């Protein structure tokens, strides 16, 4: 009655005189087949668990591509910051002559320019630029 | 009517397990209950001397 636990040093003095167990002319390999040889509700429950995960895994990972999604239309767009950034550039800037320093040194006086925090001075002064330009 | 179903993978579940793929069931934490309620002395005058409802 071998299982996982029984120990080749207890079997062994148990079979020792078979001419089965003499018939393997080695006792290194002896023991070796002796380790082959060792080795429905809680498997189920086991089961259970790893179907649990795998759902868990999967659902982190929508969960993950959709945080990128968002920050993806964030960056990308934090959308509103960037359409705020060029209303701001519209409204308070009309003529393409003045500086973007300067024309940050006005805005700063003003109350929407608190709505571009979200982003960079260095985007905000790229889209500046770009409103002078255009 | 979005017709949900918690499609299940091998019969090894039981049939109403919590499929980890909804949401947590309410994350409540207002709910505050760690002292007795007052109608133990009148629900102590409320038995229920007939038998239960599906035991069988």
């Amino acid at each position: 009655h071998l299982d996982s636990q029984s120990r080749w040093s207890k079997v062994k003095d148990k079979v020792e005189s078979d001419p089965r167990y003499k018939a393997v002319d080695s006792s290194s390999m002896r023991e070796d087949l002796f380790k082959q040889y060792i080795e429905e509700k809680e498997l189920e429950r086991q089961a259970r668990i790893e179907a649990s995960l795998r759902e868990r895994e999967r659902e982190v990972q929508k969960a993950r591509s959709e945080q990128t999604k968002e920050i993806d239309r964030e960056r990308e767009q934090r959308e509103e910051a960037i359409q705020n950034f060029k209303a701001l550039l519209s409204d308070m800037v009309r003529s393409s002559d003045v500086s973007w320093s300067d024309t940050r040194r006005t805005l700063r006086k003003d109350h929407r320019w608190e709505s571009g925090s979200l982003l960079e001075r260095e985007e905000k002064e790229k889209l500046f630029n770009e409103h002078i330009e255009a | 009517p979005n017709v949900v179903f918690i499609k299940t993978e091998d019969p090894d579940l039981p049939a109403f397990y919590f499929d980890p793929l909804i949401n947590p069931i309410s994350h409540r934490h207002s709910v505050k209950s760690q002292e007795p309620l007052p109608d133990d002395d009148e629900e102590f005058e409320l038995p229920e001397f007939v038998e239960p409802f599906l035991k069988d």
